[PDB]
């Protein structure tokens, strides 16, 4: 509560200035997703040190990504459409070839060490019995084991699937930069002089059949009740290398549709473009 | 000294170790040492730890395993306080032991080990293709030619570049990095060109003017703000560097143009690049605030975007439209050419332009950092003003400025205990003189003395004046910090006056340490305590003058006749604890115990006697003058009868009252009472109350009666005022050349832009003006400036309104102060007694001058820096004849002031006194122009010469100030004279050489022999009140005691024709 | 260039900070009240220091670590000018404290740390005015232009001017400005100590002539140069003071302080930047002044020493460790050795003696070594 | 926590310091020198956590707290 | 508001009562488990109260 008071006095959110300094609101307000497209950022993720709130800064350091920012090279060679002037994707984990210890696991190990210290301090503050406390620690170390055991598959296999999917035709935007402090998606619109603009990204709230609601709980099945072709190796599942043709032919189909979909609209608006007009008076400076 | 001399070098390459040195690069055998292997600092204010590895390690990527080490867990383990050096050293040591960089040691001396790729491969745990290539073939890290170190691995991998993460400098922060540095396979200049041109078509990329390891490397930013903060730091670096180069010093510039070259960026970065390449004068002048650098840089750019100078504006615009081009002055370009001639295949940025630097004459004053500026405003300047609009000053909070009523005194402890004497002068007291003095005394007592004088007396309390000094003695004794002092010393008496507990020396000159856990309560003093103490010291010094110890002699007694609680009796009892047998008692009508409660005159049955008596009796009740007279007579009589050394207070020290006292002492049988008037420094500075000092002596006293005594004049000249006392106003609206201001002070704030104007306007009133901004971010500038009557008397002589506004605009914005701390001005500032007497003499002479009719001019010979200007009316012409006076022909012509600038000849033939003229000779008669004192006979001679010389011209009035002889008799007997002295019989005011004094009787006899009209006036109480009310000056204590006897003995001869 | 590289501030920093680190541990102890070591202690630390008694500085309050004093480049020079004025008022003195009831003015001022250090130095002395008074002055120092405004009154027993126009200006303007500066400085004190940025014979003689033109005071004068000045600056402190006698031989000619400036003139060649050589040619004489610096196989080492004897008069060498075979060498080039060795074409050397060195006979040092491009000499 | 004896200066200073760090008053800084900030209404609005109508009016428009003329601070 | 003041008061109240009930618990030398149960019911109350 003390560090929280000190933290939230600075502000619940912030905005980057044109000079690049951070400017925190000073107000304690609950966040809404309406703010995701706004100038505003959640203040927890600023990674700016505060004088009395060190525990909060350090705990939020655990949320820092362990991946890397691959550039979409194969998607460039194909001339696949890309909104960014240099296309790039954040891949969540590195390949870990030849290592005895997985770096992705070791990070999580330090993470649970920190969380162990935190949960323990909260435990002695609540004067709770030793046995439950050790049970929490045991479940933590158990998690760290499950995480190593899964980590080899997440790093050495899933990463090449993210890497391969980064090159696909329709994945046309940058997803992340790796900086939670500053990453704000680029926000194009289809503005017209004689109308309001349509944002391409909007909180239109249509769930698209549940596409836009995000259950975090899904990490639990991943860590605990799922198997992978790499983890299994003591049977050796052969890896699958899916044919290009299925997604390419789909991506092309889409591109073929939406290419021509605008055409009649395009033609007529092309003709009428010169036709917009302003009323104007012409006063005469001289006789005749 | 135009051409730059710099030794260019690839410092980042020199840092890469020889391969043989890598095995021991961590120094495994020994503890890492601070200041060589690391730098740790704990900033207790921000509560942030910061470790920083030195040597090759300053560039170290950390593996997530390395982060798991307890070392990095340390700052969390010590949230609030510094990590102890033991733990920091042991943790850094063991973590250092853990690191090991893959390498193959070799014999050839030409090799270097590619530290970047080595530690980078280690950090990723040898997973990335560079990491694999390294773990398989470590010998790849060795390189002869720096560039081929990377070409070997680009060729080995077939990749066009490696994207390498930057380390943070502090190793404790784990924050995600603002950018990363890509490294390109570009062996020749042509490849570098192609990569740069491709880079100029892609978001958020930038680069250096030249590259370390001679290998092209680009910065790639995660967000625009990061690009901005990087560009900022680099601009700062190149500006500092160019500044050092321009001074012509040899410098080890690692690269000639330190700042980055955006290849693709937002607008704001292009602005940074533009003003950055300008190397604007503002940086050398410190006009920018570096605390918020990029902001300031953005701001600077805007002015340059719309600059009044066409050259700088077209130049900046040009740089903004060609941001990809690197801009450099010629003196840089020669260094680039030297760098190419040394190493022909060096890579540097292909697209460049050589602009000529544009000179700018504006020499801004500036100083970031604490300290208010104490301006001394000029009367005049090059700038002319025409009808400047009134400038409102803002309201200020108490967080910035406060205004205490009176400046507390600063003083040595001994100085408080001093006193001044005034011996009787008259040999007889004729009855007509008695009736006259009685009439004046009755008329004076019947209507209370001046309300203004009583105001100053009631505001300048001595208790508050001495509190800051006295409590300081308490706080030091309380810590045990105080130590050595003599038993009878005045510092000992002050220590007794600070604390309620008994103090005792453990031996000679050494006070006892406090008992453990004990913190004695400070002594409770009412307003009259310290005065009673100084009267005690006074009686001690009067019993014999040589003494240093002030303890009572054994088997003796003293009575403090006026008493309530009388803290002084307790402090004194405490002071003398080591002395055997010393009666000490108060004895007032309002007395509480220990002091006996009793009326005076003493009841006939009661027996009272002592070696000393210190009366302080004072009737609180309003009463008839005859009753007060009979009461004070009975008081002095009973006080004299009961002791060998009385020290009576006199509340109403009229000449009639004191003479009645001496006459009544004369009427008592068989004892001839020597007597003297007295005034201690611990009295309230303005009180006219005076301590008569009776004591028997075997001889009858020649000249026993008083007349024109200084202590008496302090009271008698005060009378009911014709005007209400002048309360000091706090002005805000500065009118341009107004002269409507009552005495007080300007105080407020303005925009920093208006600030040069406001100073230029108030120079009309204030002689000086402190200013400051609270902080670098707050744009308001606070100003305090008290109004000097002398500056008003100078500036309003003519209607011209010149000022140094052009000079003042060199101040904005950093050149006029910073102070986060609250400041506290006083309505009544301290001033030395000499200065006060000078101002009083000026008030006397000025009021005297306004009465005089039809005189064309005032001539202040010996006027120095126009010191007498307050005296002369705004109309009549002013003249100075001080050889030492500085000439200012613009100021003289603008302000109607001639300046003779030659020594003045007192010889009657040489004399050239004008008709209708007022000749001031204030304090100049006693000194030769070179500063040596003139002998008193020569002084009398030059006075006689001025008299005979003005004897002929029909309308003239001279004011010859001089020092009367009697004062040397008094200062020989006094104590409180920190300023005035008596070195070998001569007065030594201030720093001035001692100078022989005239006797008033011989001078008056001489003026009577001359036959000229004269009148030896000296300034009085109302004059003192005028000087204090006008200048905003509180008197202070030592000045309060010395001022009467000092003022009386600086007579002003007033020759008139 | 030499003036801008050989700064006095950096030159005196290692000594001054050493006084700070010792006072900080409480390791420092005895010194006289007026002693120069006391003045250095005042110049090291921001906090007021006080002796507990004769010759004994007070121990620090527990837990207290006072910040070192902030000195700009001209601080120590101002201090030495103070000491200079003290020694000039009388030569026998050891105490450098101001006499009670006296004053001094540091006429050129910014922050002027020296006024603070000096105020701190004299805390035990009663009544001593000490103030800076520059046009750029921050408080405590009064901000004011010179010549003094006619209304303002200024005087002191001592004046230490350091006025220097930052702006480029005409020679006549600089001349009139320095004349008004020396005049106002002399008029205001019994012992001025003016700086002269351009100490030509004409300028100094103009100063003495202008002092001659003032009525009634015969000004004895002398040129002066303190050790705390930057070693190469030609800037010179003229020292005015009244004396009863007229001064025989008042004008300057061929004074050393003046010659330091007047003989310097625009160069016919660019300044010689010191190179760091690596390739040792056998008997070459093509080397610009600088120093050889590098490493060779321990086997080649006797040869390399035998070759560079042609240039360097002496050469430090060492191997970093017993296992590392490279031997580092540093050797600055002596012009005198070049002038000796290149008199004839013969190339004799004690190579037979040098091969007695390999491998253990030519050095070991694990510690980093730090050569300077510009070594000290008496 | 200290029923009988004085709170040690260390604990008092550290606690008052961190609590002081926690406080923050809504305000809009301005250039005009004539302004004053209405400290009463500011801290009062803060204490009620910006719930009362003065608190709302302040959290929405902090510039309302600045005043030239002292009386108009409340009239606004 | 994000935090209800009415709740936060009760939060400080149960902090005080927690200290009091705990001190009375160590005075009666009662077992740790029951003591933690009291604290748990207290924090549960604070939740219901918000
Ligand atoms: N990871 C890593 N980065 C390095 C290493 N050496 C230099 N860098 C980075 O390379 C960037 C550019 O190198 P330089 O041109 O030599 O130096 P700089 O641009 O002035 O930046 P700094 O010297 O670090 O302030 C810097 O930001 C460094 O962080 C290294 O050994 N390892
Ligand atoms: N809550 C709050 N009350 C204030 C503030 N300022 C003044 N007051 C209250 O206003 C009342 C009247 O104000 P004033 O006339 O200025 O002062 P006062 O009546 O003499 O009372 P005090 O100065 O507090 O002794 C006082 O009782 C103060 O408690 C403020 O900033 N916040
Ligand atoms: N300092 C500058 N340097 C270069 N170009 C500028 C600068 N300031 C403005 N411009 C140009 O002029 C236009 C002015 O825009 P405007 O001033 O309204 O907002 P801005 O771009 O944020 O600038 P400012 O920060 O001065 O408000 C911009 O489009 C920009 O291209
Ligand atoms: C101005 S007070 C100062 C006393 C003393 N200096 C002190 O405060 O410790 C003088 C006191 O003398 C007392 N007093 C007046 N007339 C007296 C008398 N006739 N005999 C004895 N005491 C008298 C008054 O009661 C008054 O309190
Ligand atoms: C003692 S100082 C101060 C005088 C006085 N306090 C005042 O300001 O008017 C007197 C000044 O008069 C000047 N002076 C001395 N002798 C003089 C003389 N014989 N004729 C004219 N001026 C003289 C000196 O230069 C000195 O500065
Ligand atoms: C070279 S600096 C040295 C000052 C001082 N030694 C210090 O740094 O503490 C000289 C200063 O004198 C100031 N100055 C220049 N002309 C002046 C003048 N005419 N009157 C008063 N000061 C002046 C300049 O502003 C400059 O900052
Ligand atoms: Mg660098």
């Amino acid at each position: 509560p003390v560090e929280y008071g000190i933290f939230v006095q600075r502000g619940a959110t912030y905005t980057i200035n044109a000079a690049g300094e951070f400017e925190f609101s000073g107000r304690n307000e609950k966040w809404d997703q309406a703010l995701y497209l706004s100038e505003h950022f959640p203040a927890l993720f600023s990674d700016v040190p505060l004088a009395g709130a060190n525990t909060i800064i350090a705990i939020m350091r655990l949320f820092t990504p362990q991946g890397f920012l691959r550039t979409d090279d194969l998607a460039i060679a194909a001339n696949f459409p890309r909104a960014s002037r240099n296309p790039q994707t954040y891949i969540p984990y590195t390949n870990q070839r030849g290592t005895v210890t997985n770096e992705f696991a070791s990070r999580f190990r330090t993470i649970v060490a920190t969380l162990a210290n935190v949960v323990n301090e909260r435990a002695v503050q609540d004067d709770m019995q030793k046995a439950t406390r050790s049970c929490t620690k045991q479940w933590l170390r158990h998690l760290e084991t499950q995480f190593d055991n899964i980590a080899v598959a997440h790093t050495d296999h899933l990463s090449v699937v993210y890497a391969t999917m980064s090159n696909f035709m329709l994945n046309f935007t940058n997803n992340f930069s790796g900086n939670h402090a500053t990453f704000k998606p680029d926000q194009y619109v289809i503005t017209s002089p004689e109308g309001s603009y349509k944002p391409i990204i909007e909180r239109q709230g249509e769930t698209v059949d549940g596409l836009t609601i995000i259950d975090t709980s899904i990490v639990w099945p991943i860590l605990c009740q799922c198997t992978y072709p790499l983890v299994r190796q003591s049977i050796m599942e052969e890896i699958v290398y899916p044919d290009p043709s299925t997604t390419l032919s789909q991506s092309l189909s889409v591109a073929q549709v939406l290419s021509k979909l605008t055409l009649p609209d395009a033609f007529i608006n092309m003709i009428l473009s010169g036709g917009d007009s302003v009323v104007m008076r012409t006063y005469q400076t001289e006789a005749d | 000294m135009w051409h730059y001399t710099s030794i260019n070098n690839d410092t980042r390459v020199a840092l890469d170790p020889k391969p043989n040195q890598i095995r021991t690069i961590t120094k495994p055998n020994t503890v890492p040492q601070l200041g060589t292997d690391y730098l740790y600092t704990f900033n207790s204010q921000r509560r942030s730890h910061t470790l920083r590895l030195l040597g090759p390690f300053q560039y170290f990527n950390f593996s997530e395993t390395d982060r798991g080490h307890p070392l990095f867990r340390l700052p969390l383990k010590y949230p609030s306080k510094a990590i102890p050096a033991d733990e920091l050293i042991d943790n850094l040591h063991s973590w250092m032991r853990s690191v090991h960089l893959l390498h193959v040691r070799s014999e050839d001396n030409t090799l270097r080990y590619n530290w970047m790729l080595g530690v980078y491969a280690r950090s990723t745990n040898y997973t990335t293709p560079v990491g694999q290539l390294v773990v398989n073939a470590p010998a790849i890290l060795n390189y002869s030619n720096p560039q081929d170190a990377f070409n070997s691995v680009f060729v080995a991998l077939g990749i066009d570049y490696i994207d390498i993460p930057i380390t943070n400098s502090n190793i404790f922060d784990d924050s995600s990095t603002p950018y990363n540095v890509r490294i390109w396979h570009a062996p020749t200049m042509t490849e570098v060109n192609h990569i740069l041109a491709l880079m100029r078509k892609s978001t958020l990329v930038s680069t250096h003017s030249s590259w370390h390891w001679n290998v092209l490397h680009t910065f790639h930013y995660r967000s625009e703000s990061d690009m901005i903060d990087h560009f900022a730091a680099k601009i700062l670096e190149d500006w500092r560097q160019k500044e050092k180069l321009d001074k012509g010093a040899l410098v080890e510039a690692d690269r000639v143009i330190q700042r980055l070259i955006p290849l693709s960026s937002s607008t704001y970065v292009q602005r940074l690049a533009a003003i950055g390449a300008l190397y604007p004068n503002e940086f050398t002048e410190n006009v920018l605030d570096l605390s918020r650098l990029s902001t300031a840089l953005l701001q600077l750019s805007d002015t340059y975007y719309q600059h009044a100078n066409d050259q700088l504006r077209r130049l900046y615009r040009r740089m903004y439209n060609d941001s990809r081009t690197l801009y450099m002055t010629q003196r840089h370009q020669e260094l680039l050419l030297a760098q190419i001639t040394a190493d022909p295949n060096i890579l540097l940025y292909p697209y460049t332009y050589i602009f000529t630097t544009i000179p700018t004459s504006m020499n801004y004053i500036s100083n970031t950092g604490q300290g208010r500026i104490k301006h001394s405003l000029t009367v005049t300047g090059a700038t002319e003003h025409d009808t400047v609009a009134d400038i409102v000053l803002g309201q200020t909070g108490e967080d910035v400025i406060t205004i205490s009523m009176v400046e507390p005194m600063s003083i040595a402890v001994e100085d408080m205990y001093g006193y001044v004497l005034d011996t009787p002068t008259r040999d007889i007291w004729p009855a007509d003189e008695q009736i006259e003095q009685k009439g004046d005394a009755v008329a004076l007592y019947d209507t209370k003395t001046s309300r203004a004088l009583g105001m100053f007396n009631n505001t300048v309390r001595i208790d508050d004046l001495l509190s800051p000094l006295l409590s300081l003695v308490y706080r030091t004794y309380i810590k045990g910090d105080t130590m050595t002092m003599t038993q009878g010393s005045l510092d000992h008496l002050t220590l007794c006056a600070a604390v309620d507990s008994d103090i005792t020396f453990v031996g000679n000159r050494m006070i006892a340490p406090l008992p453990e856990g004990y913190i004695p309560k400070p002594m409770h003093r009412n307003n009259s305590t310290m005065k009673m103490l100084s009267l005690y010291v006074a009686l001690k010094k009067l019993e014999n003058f040589a003494t240093n110890s002030y303890l009572m002699a054994p088997d003796t007694s003293i009575i403090l006749l006026g008493a309530e609680r009388e803290p002084a009796v307790n402090i004194l009892r405490r002071f003398n604890r080591n002395v055997s047998n010393v009666r000490i008692i108060g004895m007032g009508d309002r007395a509480v115990e220990p002091n006996i409660r009793v009326r005076v005159p003493f009841p006939i049955d009661k027996n009272i006697s002592a070696d000393f008596i210190i009366c302080d009796i004072n009737s609180y009740e309003d009463q008839s003058f005859e009753s007060m007279f009979s009461e004070t007579i009975s008081v002095v009589t009973t006080c004299a009868s009961a002791a060998t050394r009385a020290l009576v207070k006199i509340n109403h020290p009229s000449e009639y009252m004191i003479n009645s006292v001496i006459e009544r002492l004369s009427q008592l049988g068989g004892v001839f009472y020597h007597t003297a008037l007295l005034k201690t420094a611990s009295q309230n500075p303005y009180s006219y109350e005076t301590y008569i000092y009776i004591t028997p002596i075997a001889a009858a006293v020649r000249f026993p009666f008083y007349s024109n005594s200084a202590m008496i004049n302090r009271y008698m000249t005060a009378v009911a005022d014709d005007e209400m006392p002048i309360i000091p106003s706090i002005h805000t609206v500065i009118k341009g050349h107004s002269n409507t201001y009552s005495p007080g002070l300007f105080c407020g704030c303005v925009d920093v832009q208006s600030a040069p104007l406001a100073l230029s306007q108030l120079k009309s009133y204030c002689s000086e003006a402190t200013t400051w901004r609270v902080d670098s971010d707050d744009n308001l500038v606070n100003i305090i400036a008290r109004i000097d009557p002398a500056r008003i008397a100078l500036e309003f002589r003519t209607r011209s309104n010149t000022s140094a506004y052009h000079e003042y605009q060199r101040y904005v914005p950093n050149g006029l102060g910073f102070k986060v701390r609250k400041t506290r001005e006083f309505r009544y500032m301290h001033r030395e007694v000499t200065f006060i007497h000078k101002l009083m003499m000026y008030a006397l002479i000025r009021e005297q001058i306004s009465l005089t009719e039809n005189m064309t001019q005032v001539v202040s010979i010996g006027g120095r820096n126009l010191a007498d200007i307050s005296v002369v009316p705004l109309n009549m012409k002013y003249v100075v004849i001080d050889p030492a006076t500085r000439i200012e022909t613009l100021t003289q012509e603008k302000k109607n002031i001639e300046v003779q600038s030659r020594p003045f000849q007192f010889d009657a033939a040489n004399m050239d006194l004008e008709n209708n003229s007022i000749y001031l000779f204030i304090a100049v008669i006693m000194n030769e122009p070179n500063g040596a004192a003139t002998p008193a006979r020569m002084q009398m001679d030059k006075i006689r010469n001025v008299a005979t010389a003005m004897l002929t011209r029909t309308n003239c009035v001279a004011y010859i100030s001089f020092y009367e002889a009697g004062i040397i008799t008094r200062l020989d007997q006094s104590t409180a004279h920190k300023t005035i002295r008596v070195e070998e019989g001569r007065l030594k005011v201030a720093n001035y050489v001692p100078v022989d004094t005239l006797v008033e009787a011989d001078v008056t006899l001489m003026l009577r022999d001359i036959g000229i009209t004269h009148e030896i006036i000296r300034p009085s109480t109302p004059e003192l009140i005028d000087a204090c009310s006008n200048y905003g000056i509180r008197l202070g204590s030592t000045g309060g005691a010395v001022l009467d006897v000092f003022n009386h003995y600086s007579p002003v001869i007033k020759l008139v024709r």
